RNA sequence: CAAGACGGACCAGAGCGAAAGCAUUUGCCAAGAAUGUUUUCAUUAAUCAAGAACGAAAGUCGGAGGUUCGAAGACGAUACCGUCGUAGUUCCGACCAUAAACGAUGCCGACCGGCGAUGCGGCGGCGUUAUUCCCAUGACCCGCCGGGCAGCUUCCGG
RNA sequence: AAAGUUGCUGCAGUUAAAAAGCUCGUAGUUGGAUCU
């Protein structure tokens, strides 16, 4: 039998714990997978039960615990388990340009935008998920639409204005 | 607020304040007997003295000095002045 | 309130005070209430003393006294937990209740159906009531207040320090200053406590009215 | 056998292991769900409704009130046990059952109150989680009349009083153990788990008391004895003049360190 | 295996320094603020013309080394981009003395609201921990004082 | 004179013109309390 295990950092324990319901069903009636979360180790472990259902999707279960540890909603981490081409992408902000201190925060509320109103903006045009931690974003997408996120991201931390990126983005879904 | 007494205050609140900044400045130390267990003698120890103070009939440790008030060494006894 | 042998706390009180929960406070303490308080128990409750607001409910009740006419006397009370309790404190007097929503402009625009112009003014919560209050700066009103630990005293003449969260313990200090009024006012003597019971003042959830009538 | 709301909302479909299955209009027609209404018209009509005698509904009320659970419990709930008390008196002799309810006992621990004990989905050293497990774990899992009882409060009166309660499964409830809100200013006790504010005293007060019932009529509730949970530390900061997502950001104390770009709203 | 580079995560509403600036271990050297003080001297102080010391990066003279990156430049596509890449980026010794060198906000002193967080030092105290540690000490908890970095709130006044 | 736009009386220097990159430092200016 196959075991995979999915570590919880300490800011992810109340989150995993307030809806743990909500996602241990969707493995145990859907997958035909059996799950643990051990508080010694502070690990998700997944593991294949007699009663399996195509076992070769074991990994998308484990791919559904994985999503819902970089922050993402478990409405998305549900619908990584429904489509098989849905993907992640992660990276820094400085992983592209060096930002020291106030340019970095600076940057990181050009990507959020008001009201994360900016970033929201950018999840309806391209159909994707953006989580973006302290200095790490996560998109969460199919192929195309990852790069097209990430081309919006990686311009708002270019320096270009919230503004042209908005309307160039929508010009772009328009294409 | 706008009617206390800053002739009278509590004395709580002069023991509370920093010691100069009182109504009239006075200070925080003293000085205290002290009796080492191996003899009887009377040593006069300020209590937050920088030096090693050491006995004059038996010549050990009494206290040791320390950022603040000095540490009496274990056994020996104490007791304030006035 | 003098030293005078008969306006003093009795064991009644205390021991009414203690079982209405009125003594301890919340978990804020503003810098102008501090000399109501006893002191600061470990476990994060400000306990209020006893005798203080004692004194505190016989200034308000003086002050209330020295008005001639009850009519022109607003009480005030939006939060639920005192409204019905304001609306019997008018059948303790007369003074004039409000409960529910504030209408703005009620003290200050003379063009209106509901336009009063009371003398004092005693208000529950001075957070729900802030409207009232700015209104009361307005007009030369006086106030008194059932006040928290954490409750600001801006426009606030006579604050009485009490848990007013609590249905029972302000529904209790309502009934209390109004048997303070009615007894110096000239109604009732002090040979004989006052016939109406405390839990009348109470105010009962309707979740509490849905199973009271079932047991009858 | 006296069907709860909670039954209802469980879809519980247990009308083969019982024959007196008797309940009051107003916890059947209170319900919300759509779907139980569907399935509540698919279902054979063996129920029947009735209304307690006055004498007993009050009696109920004084030994509600008595054990501490009267503000927790609903008027449908004094109706509820008062039909179930109704049913095992005149089925079975009414000496069986008792009075004045026991004093609890004090048993203090050093586990923290938010400890996942009994979580079935975690392990504490074997702990795991398999599909046919899923329709075991319903509640905590151990003869004419009983009850399909799910709130702890009605499960607890009962099991004070010594009457036998029933769940979903065909076996009776030996131990009934849960988590409730204890006041620390006015010490008084409340079972609703999503309330915030206390009732006597109406503070933001409430903390995490556990408690455990048995048959026999002996309950005892388990303090914390980690200074932890009572510390006034985040509780004072000076106010400005005047759902539950961004839930962790409120239990952080206003005096700390947050971010110099970031904005509490 | 070697060569030079650079010290991630920890790393913060943190700390130190006159500023520019400062983050692998250990050892040596001499400074330093705050604290504590019933020590010593007794006005020895505050501010700056002249004058002096240090002063990011780039740049200039000489020695050493050139890992990566890379102005100019050579190619390929379309000022943007890619491949290669010189000076430079690195160390040592002298020049240069300029920055959005920012709090776009002289220095010293006094008074004038509140709150609780934090760094350091001192003090007082129930208590828990070094598998109910058999007194002290480190780690926590509560409270106070002093100098700090830094927040929130206020019809102080402006 | 208006011009308190030359300011001793009597102006200003965060964002409008404007505080030296920082520290030390002679001249100059100012200097705790105390003696009928
Ligand atoms: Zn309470």
């Amino acid at each position: 039998e196959e075991t995979r295990k999915i570590p919880v950092p300490a800011n992810r324990y109340t989150p995993l714990k307030e809806n743990w319901m909500k996602i241990f069903t969707p493995i145990v009636e859907h997958l035909g997978l059996q799950i643990r979360f051990n508080l010694k180790s502070r690990n998700v472990e997944i593991r294949t039960c007699k009663e399996t259902k195509d076992v070769s999707a074991l990994t998308k279960a484990a791919d559904f615990v994985k999503a819902f540890i970089l922050g993402f909603q478990v409405e998305d981490a549900l619908a990584l388990i429904r489509l098989d081409d849905l993907f992640l992408e992660s990276f820094e902000i400085t992983d592209v340009k060096p930002l020291k201190g106030d340019h970095l925060s600076r940057a990181i509320g050009r990507i959020a935008g008001k009201g994360g109103k900016t970033k929201f903006t950018i999840e309806n045009v391209t159909r994707t998920r953006i989580v973006l931690a302290d200095v790490k974003v996560h998109i969460l997408g199919s192929f195309q639409n990852i790069k097209m996120a990430r081309t919006a991201i990686c311009n708002l931390i270019l320096g270009n204005p919230p503004s042209k990126v908005y309307g160039n983005i929508r010009a772009v879904a328009s294409r | 607020p706008l009617a206390k007494d800053l002739l009278h205050p509590s004395p709580e609140e002069e023991k509370r304040k920093h010691k100069k900044k009182r109504l009239v400045q006075s200070p925080n130390s003293y000085f205290m007997d002290v009796k080492c267990p191996g003899c009887y003698k009377i040593t006069t120890v300020f209590s937050h003295a920088q030096t090693v103070v050491l006995c004059v009939g038996c010549s050990t440790v009494l206290c040791q000095p320390t950022g603040g008030k000095a540490r009496l060494t274990e056994g020996c006894s104490f007791r304030r002045k006035q | 309130s003098g030293a005078l042998d008969v306006l003093q706390m009795k064991e009644e009180d205390v021991l009414k005070f203690l079982a209405a929960g009125t003594h301890l406070g919340g978990t804020n303490l503003d810098f102008q209430m501090e000399q109501y308080i006893y002191k600061r128990k470990s476990d994060g409750i400000y306990i209020i003393n006893l005798k203080r607001t004692w004194e505190k409910l016989l200034l308000a009740a003086r002050a209330i006294v020295a008005i001639e006419n009850p009519a022109d006397v607003s009480v005030i009370s939006s939060r639920n937990t005192g409204q019905r309790a304001v609306l019997k404190f008018a059948a303790a007097t007369g003074a004039t209740p409000i409960a529910g929503r504030f209408t703005p402009g009620t003290f200050t625009n003379q063009i209106q159906a509901a336009f009063r112009e009371p003398r004092l003014l005693v208000v529950t919560d001075p957070r729900a009531d802030h409207q009232p209050l700015t209104e009361a700066s307005y007009v030369n009103l006086p106030t008194i207040a059932l006040c928290n630990t954490d409750s600001p005293l801006r426009y606030v003449d006579i604050a009485i320090p009490c848990n007013n969260k609590g249905a029972h313990s302000v529904g209790l200090m309502w009934w209390m200053l109004a048997r303070e009024v009615l007894r110096m006012r000239g109604t009732i003597s002090r040979e004989h406590p006052w016939e109406v019971m405390p839990d009348l003042y109470f105010y009962r959830d309707p979740e509490e009215i849905e199973k009271e009538e079932q047991a009858a | 056998v006296v069907a709860d709301a909670g039954a209802f909302l469980r879809h519980a479909a247990l009308q083969d292991i019982g024959k007196n299955i008797y309940t009051i209009r107003e916890v059947v027609t209170e319900i919300r769900d759509k779907a139980t209404r569907r399935r509540l018209a698919v279902l054979p009509y063996e129920l029947r409704f009735k209304e307690p005698l006055p004498e007993y509904v009050r009696l109920v009320t004084e030994f509600s009130k008595k054990t501490g659970d009267y503000p927790s419990l609903s008027a449908t709930d004094i109706q509820v046990l008062a039909l179930t008390y109704q049913l095992e008196a005149e089925f079975v002799g009414v000496s069986h059952l008792k009075q004045e309810p026991q004093k609890v006992k004090v048993s203090s621990s050093i586990q923290h109150p938010e400890t996942p004990l009994h979580i079935s989905g975690f392990h504490l050293p074997g702990g795991w989680i398999t599909p046919s497990n899923i329709k075991q774990i319903q509640q905590e899992l151990e003869v004419r009349v009983g009850c399909l009882t799910t709130d702890f409060a009605m499960q607890n009166v009962l099991l004070q009083m010594g009457l036998h309660v029933l769940a979903v499964n065909g076996m009776l409830i030996r131990e009934a153990r849960s988590y409730i809100l204890r006041c620390h200013g006015c010490f008084k006790t409340t079972s609703d788990m999503s309330r915030v504010f206390c009732s006597h005293c109406g503070n933001k007060t409430l903390k995490k008391v556990s408690v455990t019932v048995s048959d026999d009529g002996t309950l005892h509730m388990h303090f914390s004895r980690n200074p932890k949970v009572l510390n006034p530390r985040g509780l004072r900061y000076s106010l400005p003049t005047p759902s539950t997502l961004g839930a962790g950001r409120r239990r952080l104390n206003p005096n700390a360190s947050r971010k110099k770009f970031v904005k509490k709203r």
